[PDB]
């Protein structure tokens, strides 16, 4: 609507709701100037992750139910060479 | 020992001809680059995956 | 690196008249009506004899009749006559008759051609494509009953360039012109311009100096002194190129250790980091503001960006004209017409191809043949062999194509129309020889 | 001394009223000004003419059909002011800028009837 403050993601198409505005009519303060701005993200990813990811039988929800069931040892030196 | 030969670009043109015998014989599609372009001829299952990726004019 | 200014001043001409008692009353005149510069000079001759601005005064001086000092140098020869002097040559097409009759009696003064009759000598004409019908009623009542010439052909010039450097005449090419006034693409074939395929582009370089003078208008508002026309065509032939890619230049064109280089700033004649701020390197270039010195409120920091007034010849779409650039020109002709598809050339697509030629007074810019050879092989077929060609002079080859045609007498009948045929058939009769315009109708 | 030297190159030039390359046989009948526009209007209209008596005869080539046609790919947007690459587009008086700096420097503080004299460079001066 109006008065929301979102942020939105060219190129993955994805809006997030940060909140509504300072209208009196969840409350955030408006974001400060030069959009399409540029932002750096750093991202820590242990090896395990790595591992349950390339191995193709095992997605990334074996991460949180913790049913990886033996990853082989394939997966697992490709991803060091890798 | 295996070959890798690979194809890279833009859709300039995707022309898929029918040729019936609501099948699709096959698809005639321009890939484009900056050293030049080059037209290649696809079987229906190149298009079907084409299809599934929704790959359209202007696509690399 | 310490600033050096530059001045915008053009001095003037001692000598601008001279010509020649002795001529031939057989030998044709060859002419090129340019818009820029009128070209004139005989047949035997290769290179033009007489060149000039193509411009007129009416100087006026009391005690003396107020008649003076019409045509040519002589107009450059004082500054002042200079500014008010008045080419007739309008958009399309010339608009005062009488004074192009005083441009021609100039010029026949000049060959030194002693009058028999009206005109003694075949005259070889320059025409813009599509004329207007009216315009040559108008060329054929001020050659035929104003001057009484034995025989005028005219025909579009950028195509007698084309034979010029390809003089068998049946050769398959595409000619690109940037005129003064228009630009246009023509394709070829078999040596006859197909002008039903031809498109043209109404920028030309008139409207690049109006252009850049727009700019550097709107840039600095609070100017002290006005900058003359004359000096933007000064600035524009000086420091102007065209990218080889205009689309990731532009996002380094005001990065702080391009402008070291880009950045060339001129003097005007007279007598809240800086870093962080863009607009100070856009509108003071590479050197902090001295804002108390008379230097600097005369000083034009242009170059930040030279490369936007060349560049909107490709694209119109900054000059405010919806028409299509060279570019996709180039793709619809050469990919879609006389039987080429997208993915098979046609052999005749590949024959213009093979031989391109590039010519006319605005192509005296750098950077436009990469330019042109990059955007051509980007939608070509890969080992589709390109060859585009330059002129020394690519201007003054359209009288090459006037002397060039005077040569090949087998030719030069086909083209030629006559007295007797003109009065036989009215003013609404064009000779559809192939280096030349065609019929409005089939 | 700076006027008579115009002076003398004019008597070495000058031609009289009957000039010697002439027909001998003209002078000048009625001779205005006519605007290029109305010349290009006329001929539009001669166009017409011929074309709405002739069909109750595509043309082959004419002023009009050798005109270019609108480009196929959509236009690069630039900067109104700087020339850049335009993000983003004011939405009161319609003025591609560059980024921050240029809309609080330039663009907000711009006076009323400069802002269609910018889009008259990009052909959209809509003010008529």
């Amino acid at each position: 609507l109006a008065g929301d403050v979102i942020s939105i993601d060219k190129a993955s198409g994805k809006i997030t709701k940060l909140g509504r505005s300072f209208a009196r009519s969840r409350f955030v303060q408006c974001p400060e100037g030069e959009l399409q701005k540029r932002k750096t993200v750093v991202h820590t990813v242990s090896l395990h992750e790595i591992d349950v990811i390339n191995s193709r039988t095992q997605g990334f929800l074996a991460l949180f139910t913790g049913d990886t069931g033996e990853i082989r040892s394939e997966v697992r030196d490709q991803i060091n060479t890798k | 020992k295996e070959t890798k030969e690979v194809y890279e670009g833009e859709v300039t043109e995707l022309t898929p001809e029918d040729a019936e015998n609501k099948t699709i014989s096959h698809v005639i599609v321009g890939l484009k680059s900056a050293k030049g372009t080059k037209t290649l001829r696809l079987d229906p299952t190149i298009y079907e995956s084409i299809q599934r990726e929704k790959v359209s004019i202007g696509d690399v | 690196k310490a600033v050096v200014i530059d001045d915008p001043p053009l001095r003037q001409t001692p000598e601008p008249f001279d010509e020649q008692s002795a001529y031939n009353p057989q030998s044709p005149i060859a002419i090129d009506f340019g818009s820029s510069k009128l070209r004139a000079g005989f047949v035997n001759h290769a290179t033009p004899t007489h060149i000039f601005p193509n411009a007129l005064t009416k100087f006026r001086d009391r005690k003396l009749n107020k008649n003076f000092t019409f045509v040519g140098n002589d107009t450059l020869l004082d500054q002042a006559v200079r500014s008010q002097s008045r080419s007739p040559f309008d958009g399309p097409f010339v608009t005062n008759w009488n004074l192009t009759e005083e441009i021609l009696d100039y010029t026949f003064h000049h060959l030194g051609v002693v009058p028999d009759n009206g005109i003694p000598n075949p005259i070889l004409l320059t025409e813009r494509l599509a004329t207007v019908q009216s315009q040559r009623t108008n060329w054929y009542q001020i050659l035929f009953e104003t001057y009484n010439v034995p025989g005028v052909t005219f025909g579009i010039d950028s195509l007698f360039s084309f034979y010029n450097y390809n003089p068998s005449g049946n050769k398959t090419g595409l000619v690109i012109s940037c005129g003064h006034e228009d630009t246009n693409v023509i394709p070829v074939v078999d040596g006859a311009g197909i002008l039903t395929d031809a498109k043209r582009i109404n920028w030309g370089g008139h409207q690049a100096v109006d252009y850049l003078n727009d700019l550097m208008a709107l840039k600095y508002p609070y100017f002290p002194t006005k900058m003359s026309y004359l000096q933007y065509e000064t600035m524009y032939k000086d420091y102007c190129y065209v990218s080889r890619n205009y689309d990731e230049d532009i996002e380094k064109i005001l990065t702080l250790e391009n402008l070291d280089t880009n950045d060339v700033v001129v003097e005007a004649p007279f007598t809240y980091d800086w870093r962080n701020s863009i607009l100070h390197l856009f509108l003071r270039g590479p050197r902090p503001h001295d804002s108390e010195n008379i230097h600097e409120q005369h000083q034009m920091h242009l170059n930040v960006e030279r490369i936007r007034v060349p560049e909107v010849i490709f694209q119109p779409t900054m000059g405010g004209q919806d028409q299509a650039g060279i570019c996709e020109l180039s793709e619809t002709i050469l990919l879609k017409k006389f039987g080429s598809q997208p993915g098979k050339l046609s052999q005749t697509s590949i024959d213009m191809v093979n031989n391109v030629l590039i010519t006319g007074g605005n192509a005296k810019v750098p950077g436009l043949k990469e330019r042109i050879v990059k955007e051509f092989t980007g939608f070509l077929p890969t080992g589709t062999n390109i060859t585009v060609n330059m002129s020394s002079d690519p201007s003054l080859d359209a009288w090459k194509g006037m002397a060039a045609l005077a040569r090949n007498e087998e030719q030069y009948r086909k083209t030629v129309i006559s007295k007797k045929e003109y009065e036989e058939y009215g003013p609404e009769y064009i000779k559809e020889h192939k280096l030349g315009n065609t019929k409005y109708f089939e | 001394e700076r006027l008579l030297f115009l002076r003398s190159v004019g008597e070495r030039n000058e031609i009289g009223f009957p000039s010697r390359f002439k027909s001998a046989h003209y002078k000048k009948p009625t001779r205005r000004h006519k605007s290029a526009r109305q010349l290009i209007s006329d001929e539009n209209k001669r166009i017409n003419a011929l074309l709405t008596k002739a069909n109750k005869l595509v043309p082959k080539a004419t002023y009009f059909s050798v005109e270019a046609p609108p480009s196929i790919r959509p236009a690069k947007k630039y900067c109104d002011v700087t020339g850049l690459k335009g993000f983003y587009k004011s939405p009161t008086n319609n003025i591609r800028y560059h980024n921050a700096e240029i809309y609080q420097l330039i663009v907000k503080p711009m006076a009323p009837g400069v802002d269609q004299e910018y889009l008259k460079l990009r052909g959209a001066n809509f003010v008529l």
